[PDB]
C-alpha cells in the first residue's frame, strides 16, 4: 500500500548569486495500482517533480520512500540496481536504436538477465499482441509510422515487468487517433498487471483517462479529484472547469 | 540477442567518422618502427666517432615515446566524445557502467589493433630512406639493405600495448563522469597579471640583448643572467597566455560602445573567452619549439665549423711526435715520392706577462703573471709577418676562449721576465700556428720574435716545465694530388695511432655532429607536426561545442557567408598569435648561440621559419574547412 | 560504379603507369642506373598513386551518384549542392529545364481545387432554398397533384443529396468511422423518407430481421441503402417489399424480397458495371445512373460486401455484409 | 574557360609534381642511381605531359560547352552521344524527369476536362426535372401558398439558369455567336418568366427605349439583359426602372436607369470587383458574383462595357454599353 | 491590409514508406495591426505551420503572399535576406548568446544598417526603458532571471522595426507572475506602435489577451472567435466554452 510516498520535498536551482526555488513543500501519497496523473500549466515544475520522484535528481530537503525503502540515503550502485529492478520509464520523445529491428530493440532490456530465449520470445509475443504491433517484428524503425514507433517505445517499458512505471507527456508527437489508441491501451494494461502508471501531462482530455487527477500551480499542489463512477465525459467536464477556475 | 552482434553492427556502421584516429595511429606507429629498426640494424656501426653510435638512439626513443603517447591521448577524444547520448540511453535502459565500458572497449581494441597491424607494414616500406639519409649526412657509403629486425617489432608492440593500457583509464574516467543527462566579467587582478606578464617578457628580451651585446664580460656575471633570463621568459610567457590576452582584448572590446556585428562578436568573444581556458599547453609548445630550433642551429654551426677547427688542431698537414717514428716515416716516405717540407722548428717555453693587458677588471690575474709556459719562435721559420723591434702580434682567434679570455686592445705587452721587460705594440695580424694543440694545452696564441731574443730566452733557461721534444716535427705536403694513399699509409704506419693527422681528425667531429643533427632534426620535425595537429583537434572540439549559436543566428537569416567570414578571421587570429610568439622566442634563442661561437650564418633559420609557418597555415586551413562543414549542416 | 570511375579516369592512370614502365625499362639497360635499386622508387610511387586514387574516387563519386539516385523515383530536391565547376553546370541546366513544367503543373492543380471549392459552395447554396420549399410544401392538402409535386421534390432532393455525396466522395479519404450501430432507427427514419413513392406505386414494405448489428460509417450506409432500396423499387412494381435480414454464416443477408418484375437473368452480370442504368424505363435518364458506379467505387474502403441474386418475375435479392467484433483491428493492421 | 578545367583538374597535377619530386629526391640521396640522366628525362616527361593535358582539355571542355549550349537552346541534339557513363547518367536523368513532368501535367489537364464534362451532363439532366416541376406547378388555384411556392421556384430556377451559364463560360470562348435580336419580344419574355416576381413584389418598370436594337448571341443576349434586369431587381424595388437607350459615345449605351436606391458614390469604383456581391442586401451574397465579372470578361470580346452613370436616390443608370453595330463585327470575328 | 495571404497550404514529412502529411488545406487571412493566436494541441501542426509561413521550411503545395510578395519564388538567399530584414522572431527557449552583454545582444540586428553610435544608443535606451530591464545593461545572461531573459529577447525582436513578429509560446518556461508581466508588456508594446503578432500556444490563459483566436485540429482549422468589446474575463470564458466544445 502507498507504494510511493513523499514528505516536504524541496528543490532549488542556481548557485550563490542566482537562486530560484521551484519546488516549495510538495506532499504526495500516490497509492498502489492507481493510474494517477499530474496536471498544470507549463513551467510550473512538473518534469522536475518527475526527476526527483525517480531519483534521477537529488533533493535539497525531503524524504521519498518507495516500498518500505528510502531513496535519499543510498549510493549510486544500489540506486541503479533498484532503478532497474523496480522502475520503468517512458518519455515524450521515443529513443529507439535504428541499428536494430523492432524485435530485438524491444527485447534488449531482458536479454542480459541470463534467461532462456524462449521465455523472452513468448513474453515479447504477449506484449506485441496486446499492443497490436506483432506484424512489424522484422522491420527497421526507419520504415514505420510514428504511432507504431511510440507504441514500440511504450512496449519496451513493459517487457521487464516493472513494479512502478513513470512517464512524461506521451502524446506530444502523436496524432489524435494514435493518442486515443495509446491512452486506451495504457488504461487496459492498468488492471491486467497491477502497475502504477504515473503520467505527467498538461492536457485535459489526456488526463480524462486517469482517476486521481492532482493539480499543481507554481510548486505547490492545490486540489484532488477522483473518478467515482463517472463515464469519462462528465469527468472531463469537471476537470476542465476546475482548471478554468484557476 | 547476442551483445557481440551489437558490437559488430556498431563498429560496422560507425567506422565512417574515425579516419583521423586511424591516420594518427598509423603515422605514429610508422615513425616509431622506422626509428627503432634504424637502431637495431647491424650496419649502423659503419660510422666512426667517439660515441657508440647506437647509444644515442635509446635516449631518443625515450624522448619520442612520451611525444607519441601524448599525441594519441589527445587524439582519443575524437573517438570518445561522440558517445554521450548512447551512454545515457544505455543507463536509462538499465545496463550498468561496466557493461558500457566493455562494449566501448571492444570496438576500441578492434580499431587500435587493426591500425597497429597496418602500421608495422608501412614502416618497413620506408625503413630504407631514413638509413640512406643517415649515411648521406655522415658520408659513409657502403650499401643500403632492407632488414626486418624482429626486436624492433617486439619493442613497438610492447610500447603501444602499454600506451593503450594507459588510454583505457581515460576511457573509464569519461564513462564514469556521465549521467542520464537529457538524451564572467573581469576583476582588477587580471589587469595586474597581464601587465606583469608583458613587462617580464619585455625585460627578459632586453636583458638578453645586453648579454651578447658585449656586457657581462666576467665568468661570475653569466650564470646569474642565464638563470634569470630563463625563469623570466618562462614565467612571462605563462602569464601572457593566462591573462595578457584578455587584458589586451578588453581594450578593443570596450573601445566600441557595445555595438558589434557578426565578425567581431565571433572572433573577439571566442579569442577572449577561450585563449585563457588552456594556458599550460601553449607555453610548453612554444618554449619547446624555440629550444629545438636553437639546438638544431647550434648543431649545424658546430658541424660546419669542422675543417677550420681540424686545421687549427693539426698545425701542419701531417703531425708527428716520436723522433724515432719520425725518422722511420722519413725512411718510408721515399717510396711515397712526395715533396716533404718537414722542419725541426725549435720552440722554447719563454715566459711573458699579459696581466697588464686586461681591459676588464684587475682581479683577473690568471695563474702566473710572468712565469707562464708561453712559446716563442725565431724569424727564420716564418717570414710572412714583418714586425719591427719592440712590437708583437697575437696569433689566434679562439672563439670558445674569446667568450671568456679577452685581451686589451691597447694593452702594452710588458714581458715580465726575470730581470728585463720588452714593451710591444700591436700593428699586424696573423693566424698561423707553428705548434700542435697537445703542447699548447688550453690554447696559447703564437708569438713570433727575432732569433736573438729566442737565443737569449733559451740561454736564460728558467727552471720551468718544458715540452718533451722542442723542435716540433711537422711536415707539409705539396698540391693536393696523393691525399688518400698518404692517409692509408700513415694509418698503417702508426698502428698504435699515438700520432696526429688532419684528414683523420677532420672526420670524427663531422660524424658526431651529423649524428646530433640527425637526432635533433627528426625529433623536432615529429614534435612540430604533433603540436600543429593538437591545435586542429582542439578547434574541432570547440566547433562541436558551439552548434546551437549557428542553429540560431541562421533562423534570423544571416546566410552562411557571414558566418564563414567570421570563422576565417577567428582561425587567423587563433593560429597567428602562438606562431608569432614562437617566432620571436626562437629568434632571440638562436641569436644567443652564435655569439658564444664565431660568425653568423643566417642560412638555416629562414628555411626553418618558413616550414614553421607553412605547417600552421595548412592546419588552419583544414580547421576552417571543418568549421564550414559543421555550419552548413546546422539548419 | 567503380568500373565507371576507372573507365573515365583511364587516361591519367595510363600516363602514370607508362612513366613508371619507362622508368623501369630505361633503368634495366644502362649500367649507370642499377636496375635492382629502381624497384624501390617505383614501389613508393605506386603506393602514393594508389592512395591518391582512393581519396580522389571517394571525393569525386558523390554528385553523379546522387543524380542517379534521383533518376526516376522521387525527391526533385535530392540534388546536392555543387562544389566543382562542372557540377554547377548540371544543376543549373536541370533547374532551367524543369521550372516550366513545375509552374504549369502547379497552376493547373490550383485551378482544379478552386473549381471543386466553388462547386461545393454552389451545391450548399442550392440546398438551402430547396429546404425552404420543402418547409412550405409541408402544408398542402390535395391528393393527385400532391403526389406528383411531392414525387418530383423527392427525386430532386435525392439527386441533390447524391451530388453532395459525390462531392464528398471527392475527398472521402478523411471521414472513416467504425462503431456499433443498430438498424431499427435508421430503417424507421429512411422509411419516413420513402413514403410518397410507395403511395403512388402501391408498394408495401415488411420488416422481419434477425441481426441488427452494423459496423461501418453512418452517412455512407444511409446513402447505400438508398442506392439499393431505390434501385429495387425502381425495378419493383406493386410489390410488398419483404426487407429481411438472416444471419447466414458470417454475413447477414439483408434480402429485399419483392414480387415485381425483377431483372432478367440475361442481364444480371451488368447490373453493377460502369454507370449502370435500367434501359427498360425511359424516365431513368432523370436518374443519374452514376449512383451505382460511385457505390461500386466507394464500397471498397468501408468494408461492406454486396451479394445479389436476381431473377425475372421473382424480383432481386440484395445483401450487405458486416464484420465481426474481432475484425476492426486489421483496419489498422491489414 | 581554361580556368575552370584547371581548377577541377588540380589534384592530378599535384600528384604528378609530387611523384616527380619524390623520385628526384630518392635519386639525389642514392649514390648508386645517377642524377643527370634522371633530371634530363624528367624534363622530357614534363614536356610530354603538357601535350596530353592539352588533348584532355580540348575533349572534356568541348563536351561541357555542348551541355552549356543545350542549357539555353531549343534543340536536344546539342548534347553529344554519351561515351563515358557520367554523361550518360546526366542525360538519362534529364530525359526521365522531363518525361515524368510532362506526363503528370497532361494527366491533370485531362482529369479537369473530364470533370467539367461530367458536370455539364449532370446539369442538363437535372435541369430537365425543373422544367417538369414548372409544368406540374402551373395548375393550382390557391393564392398565398401557391404564390410563395412560385417565389421559391423562381429563386431556384433563376439560380440554376444563372450558374449553368456560369458553367458554360468555361467554353464560351469556342461557343461565341452573334446575331440580330429586337429588344421587345425578349424583354417581354424577361417580364413573363419574372411575371411571378412582377405580380408578387409589384416592382415597377419603364421602357423608354430610344434605341430599339441590341446584338449578341440570342440566349447570351437574353442572359446579359436579364442579368442587368435581375441585378436591378435585387437592387431596386417598387421604382420606375427607366430602361432607356440613347447612344452616348461610340457604344450603343443601354441607359438602363432604375429609380431605386442606386449605387452609393463612395462604392462606385468597388462594384467591379471579382465575385461582386452587394453585401448591403443579403440576397445579393447568394449570387456567385461572376455575373458582372463574367459579363465583363466574356464582354471583352463582346465589347460590352458596364458603364455606371450612377446617382444616389434617383437610381443607378445601368449603362450596359453594347458597342455600336459596327463594333459588333469584332464580336462576330471572335 | 491583408499582410499574410495563404491558399490551401500543404506540407508533408517523410518519404516512400513513411510519408505523412501534416498540413491539409490551410487558408490564412491576417490584417494589419491584429493580434492573432492559433490555439492547437500537443500533436497538431503548430510548429510546422510557424516554420512554413516564416520561410524556414518549405510547403509541398500552395502559395503565400507576405506584404504582396510571392514567398514561394525565391530559392534560398533572397529568402534569408527577406527573413532577416523584415521578420522578427521570439522563441520558447534559448535565444541569447552566452558570451554577450544584454546591450550588445539586443543591438546586434541593428549593426547591419550601420546606424552610427548615438542614434543606436538612443533607440536602445528608449526600447529598454519600456520593458524595464534598462538597469541590467552590463550583466551577462548567466546572472539574470528567466523572465528578464524573455524580456531581453522581446527587446531584441522589437528593436529593428519589423513587419510581422513570429512568436512561439513565449510564456512556456516562466511562472505565473512573470507570465502575466511579459504578456502585459507585449500588449502595451503592440498598443503603443502597430506591431502584428502571430503566436501559437496551447493555454487559454495566454491567448485571452489576444484579439482573435483560431482553433486548429490535425492540420485543419476550425471555428474562429473575435474579442470585440468584452473585457478579458468574458473573452477568456468564451475561449473556455469553445475549447470545451471539442
Ligand atoms: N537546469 C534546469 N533544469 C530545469 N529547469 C531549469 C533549470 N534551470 C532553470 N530552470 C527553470 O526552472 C523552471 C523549472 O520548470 P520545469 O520543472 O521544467 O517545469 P516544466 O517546464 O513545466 O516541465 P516541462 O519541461 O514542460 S515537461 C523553468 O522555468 C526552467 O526554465
Ligand atoms: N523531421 C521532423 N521534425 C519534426 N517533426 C516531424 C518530423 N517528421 C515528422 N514530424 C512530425 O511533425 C509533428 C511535429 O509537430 P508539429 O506538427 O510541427 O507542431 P507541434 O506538435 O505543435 O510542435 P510543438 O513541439 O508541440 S510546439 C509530429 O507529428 C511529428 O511526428
Amino acid at each position: 500500500h502507498v507504494i510511493l510516498e513523499a514528505n516536504k520535498i524541496r528543490k532549488s536551482y542556481g548557485n550563490k548569486l542566482n537562486k530560484q526555488e521551484v519546488l516549495k513543500g510538495i506532499d504526495i501519497h500516490i497509492e498502489k495500482g492507481e493510474f494517477v496523473s499530474i496536471m498544470g500549466a507549463s513551467g510550473s515544475g512538473k518534469t522536475t517533480l518527475l526527476n526527483v520522484l525517480s531519483s534521477i535528481d537529488q533533493v535539497s530537503h525531503g524524504t521519498i520512500h518507495i516500498n518500505g525503502n528510502d531513496m535519499t540515503a543510498m549510493k549510486e550502485k544500489q540506486l541503479a540496481e533498484f532503478r532497474k529492478q523496480h522502475l520503468g520509464f517512458i518519455f515524450q520523445d521515443y529513443n529507439l536504436l535504428d541499428t536494430l529491428t523492432v524485435k530485438e530493440n524491444i527485447l534488449l532490456p531482458l536479454s542480459i538477465t541470463k534467461l532462456s530465449k524462449k521465455e523472452a520470445n513468448r513474453k515479447f509475443e504477449e506484449v506485441a499482441k496486446e499492443l497490436g504491433i506483432y506484424e512489424l517484428r522484422d522491420k527497421y524503425p526507419n520504415e514505420i509510422s510514428g504511432g507504431q514507433k511510440q507504441r514500440t517505445s511504450a512496449g519496451r517499458a513493459f517487457i521487464h515487468d516493472p513494479s512502478i512505471i513513470f512517464a512524461d507527456e506521451p502524446t506530444g508527437a502523436l496524432d489524435s487517433k494514435s493518442a486515443s489508441d495509446l491512452l486506451n491501451k495504457l488504461s487496459q494494461l492498468n488492471q491486467k498487471r497491477n502497475a502504477t502508471i504515473i503520467m505527467v501531462t498538461h492536457d485535459p482530455v489526456a488526463a480524462s483517462y486517469c482517476g486521481r487527477v492532482i493539480f499543481i500551480k507554481d510548486g505547490q499542489m492545490y486540489t484532488q479529484l477522483n473518478k467515482g463512477g463517472q463515464d469519462r465525459q462528465t469527468f472531463f467536464q469537471d476537470i476542465m472547469k476546475t482548471q478554468g477556475v484557476l | 540477442m547476442n551483445i557481440n552482434q551489437l558490437i559488430l553492427r556498431n563498429l560496422k556502421k560507425n567506422l565512417r567518422n574515425y579516419y583521423l584516429y586511424v591516420f594518427a595511429l598509423i603515422f605514429s606507429v610508422a615513425l616509431y618502427f622506422a626509428f627503432v629498426t634504424l637502431q637495431y640494424d647491424p650496419a649502423i656501426n659503419e660510422v666512426k666517432a667517439s660515441i657508440k653510435g647506437a647509444a644515442a638512439i635509446k635516449t631518443a626513443s625515450i624522448l619520442l615515446v612520451a611525444v607519441v603517447a601524448i599525441f594519441i591521448l589527445y587524439a582519443n577524444t575524437i573517438f570518445i566524445k561522440r558517445r554521450s547520448k548512447e551512454i545515457g540511453l544505455f543507463q536509462l535502459i538499465g545496463m550498468t557502467k561496466h557493461k558500457i565500458f566493455r562494449i566501448l572497449s571492444a570496438e576500441n581494441v578492434m580499431l587500435y589493433f587493426g591500425s597497429l597491424a597496418i602500421g608495422v607494414a608501412a614502416g618497413f616500406s620506408i625503413s630504407k630512406l631514413v638509413l640512406m639519409i643517415l649515411f648521406k649526412i655522415v658520408d659513409v657509403k657502403a650499401d643500403a639493405k632492407l632488414h626486418f629486425s624482429e626486436q624492433a617489432l617486439v619493442q613497438t608492440v610492447i610500447v603501444f600495448c602499454g600506451i593503450y593500457l594507459l588510454i583505457m583509464i581515460m576511457n573509464y574516467t569519461f564513462i564514469k563522469k556521465q549521467s542520464i543527462l537529457s538524451l564572467k566579467k573581469i576583476s582588477f587582478f587580471q589587469m595586474l597579471i597581464g601587465a606583469l606578464g608583458i613587462v617580464l617578457i619585455l625585460t627578459g628580451y632586453y636583458v638578453s640583448s645586453e648579454l651578447f651585446g658585449g656586457k657581462f664580460k666576467t665568468i661570475n656575471e653569466l650564470f646569474v643572467a642565464m638563470s634569470f633570463i630563463l625563469g623570466s621568459v618562462i614565467i612571462g610567457t605563462f602569464l601572457f597566455y593566462k591573462g595578457s590576452v584578455t587584458f589586451i582584448s578588453n581594450i578593443i572590446r570596450k573601445s566600441k560602445g557595445g555595438y558589434l556585428n557578426i565578425s567581431e562578436v565571433l572572433s573577439l568573444s571566442s579569442i577572449m573567452f577561450r585563449m585563457k581556458s588552456n594556458a599550460l599547453l601553449l607555453t610548453i609548445i612554444t618554449t619547446v619549439s624555440a629550444l629545438a630550433i636553437g639546438l638544431l642551429s647550434l648543431a649545424y654551426i658546430s658541424y660546419y665549423s669542422s675543417e677550420k677547427t681540424a686545421e687549427q688542431n693539426v698545425a701542419a698537414d701531417f703531425s708527428f711526435m716520436n723522433e724515432k717514428d719520425a725518422k722511420l716515416f722519413e725512411n718510408k716516405l721515399r717510396e711515397s715520392n712526395i715533396s716533404f717540407v718537414k722542419k725541426a722548428t725549435p720552440v722554447l717555453q719563454a715566459n711573458v706577462d699579459i696581466a697588464n693587458i686586461m681591459d676588464g677588471t684587475p682581479k683577473e690575474m690568471q695563474g702566473d703573471p710572468g712565469n707562464m709556459q708561453l712559446a716563442v719562435v725565431s724569424d727564420k721559420d716564418v717570414k710572412g709577418v714583418d714586425v719591427a723591434a719592440g712590437e708583437a702580434v697575437f696569433s689566434g682567434y679562439t672563439d670558445l676562449l674569446q667568450k671568456i679570455m679577452v685581451f686589451k686592445d691597447s694593452g702594452v705587452i710588458k714581458v715580465k721576465s726575470k730581470h728585463e721587460t720588452q714593451p710591444l705594440k700591436y700593428k699586424g695580424l696573423r693566424e698561423e700556428f707553428l705548434v700542435s694543440y697537445t703542447f699548447t694545452s688550453g690554447g696559447m696564441p703564437a708569438v713570433i720574435v727575432d732569433d736573438s731574443l729566442f737565443k737569449q730566452l733559451d740561454k736564460d733557461k728558467d727552471p720551468r716545465i718544458q715540452l718533451a721534444q722542442s723542435t716540433f716535427i711537422g711536415v707539409n705536403v705539396k698540391h693536393d694530388d696523393q691525399m688518400e694513399k698518404a692517409n692509408e699509409l700513415f694509418q698503417q704506419v702508426n698502428k698504435k695511432n699515438e700520432h696526429l693527422s688532419r684528414l683523420d681528425t677532420s672526420a670524427a667531429q663531422k660524424s658526431l655532429f651529423g649524428m646530433v643533427m640527425f637526432i635533433v632534426g627528426f625529433l623536432g620535425l615529429t614534435f612540430l607536426i604533433t603540436s600543429g595537429c593538437i591545435l586542429y583537434f582542439k578547434q574541432m572540439g570547440e566547433s562541436e561545442d558551439e552548434k546551437p549559436s549557428y542553429t540560431i543566428l541562421r533562423k534570423l537569416g544571416f546566410t552562411q557567408g557571414d558566418l564563414i567570414k567570421g570563422i576565417r578571421i577567428k582561425q587567423m587570429y587563433n593560429f597567428g598569435i602562438p606562431l608569432v610568439v614562437g617566432l620571436f622566442h626562437s629568434y632571440f634563442a638562436v641569436q644567443s648561440g652564435w655569439f658564444l661561437f664565431g660568425s653568423e650564418v643566417w642560412a638555416p633559420m629562414i628555411m626553418v621559419m618558413v616550414l614553421y609557418t607553412a605547417l600552421y597555415s595548412i592546419f588552419g586551413f583544414l580547421s576552417v574547412l571543418y568549421y564550414k562543414k559543421v555550419i552548413k549542416s546546422s539548419l | 560504379m567503380i568500373k565507371a570511375f576507372l573507365i573515365e579516369r583511364r587516361s591519367w592512370i595510363a600516363a602514370f603507369l607508362f612513366q613508371q614502365a619507362l622508368m623501369l625499362f630505361i633503368a634495366f639497360v644502362d649500367p649507370s642506373i642499377s636496375f635492382g635499386n629502381v624497384l624501390y622508387m617505383v614501389y613508393l610511387c605506386i603506393l602514393f598513386f594508389i592512395i591518391f586514387l582512393w581519396f580522389r574516387y571517394r571525393k569525386e563519386t558523390a554528385f553523379y551518384k546522387s543524380l542517379k539516385t534521383w533518376e526516376n523515383n522521387l525527391d526533385v530536391t535530392a540534388i546536392n549542392e555543387p562544389e566543382t565547376p562542372f557540377e554547377a553546370m548540371v544543376e543549373r541546366s536541370i533547374a532551367g529545364q524543369t521550372e516550366h513544367l513545375k509552374q504549369t503543373a502547379a497552376r493547373h492543380r490550383l485551378a482544379l481545387e478552386n473549381e471543386k471549392d466553388e462547386l461545393m459552395a454552389w451545391i450548399h447554396e442550392v440546398k438551402t432554398p430547396l429546404t425552404a420549399m420543402h418547409l412550405i410544401i409541408d402544408r398542402m392538402e390535395e391528393k393527385a397533384l400532391k403526389s406528383q409535386l411531392s414525387y418530383e421534390w423527392l427525386r430532386i432532393h435525392l439527386l441533390l443529396d447524391q451530388q453532395l455525396h459525390q462531392k464528398r466522395i471527392s475527398f472521402i479519404e478523411n471521414d472513416l468511422s467504425v462503431e456499433f450501430i443498430q438498424l431499427q432507427p435508421l430503417i424507421f427514419k429512411e422509411i419516413k423518407d420513402l413514403q410518397s413513392w410507395c403511395i403512388q406505386k402501391g408498394i408495401g414494405f415488411d420488416i422481419q430481421l434477425e441481426a441488427k448489428e452494423v459496423l461501418s460509417d453512418a452517412k455512407w450506409l444511409a446513402f447505400i441503402i438508398r442506392q439499393l432500396l431505390t434501385n429495387a423499387v425502381k425495378y419493383s412494381e406493386a410489390s410488398e417489399i419483404e426487407i429481411k435480414s438472416f444471419q447466414k454464416g458470417e454475413q447477414t443477408q439483408l434480402q429485399v424480397k419483392d414480387c415485381g418484375r425483377g431483372i432478367d437473368p440475361k442481364d444480371v452480370p451488368r447490373i453493377f458495371d460502369k454507370g449502370f442504368t435500367s434501359t427498360t424505363d425511359h424516365h431513368d435518364q432523370a436518374s443519374t445512373g452514376m449512383g451505382l458506379y460511385l457505390a461500386k467505387k466507394a464500397a471498397a474502403p468501408l468494408l461492406i460486401h454486396i451479394d445479389v441474386e436476381s431473377e425475372f418475375g421473382a424480383g432481386t435479392v440484395f445483401t450487405l455484409t458486416f464484420p465481426i467484433r474481432n475484425q476492426f483491428e486489421h483496419v489498422i493492421s491489414v
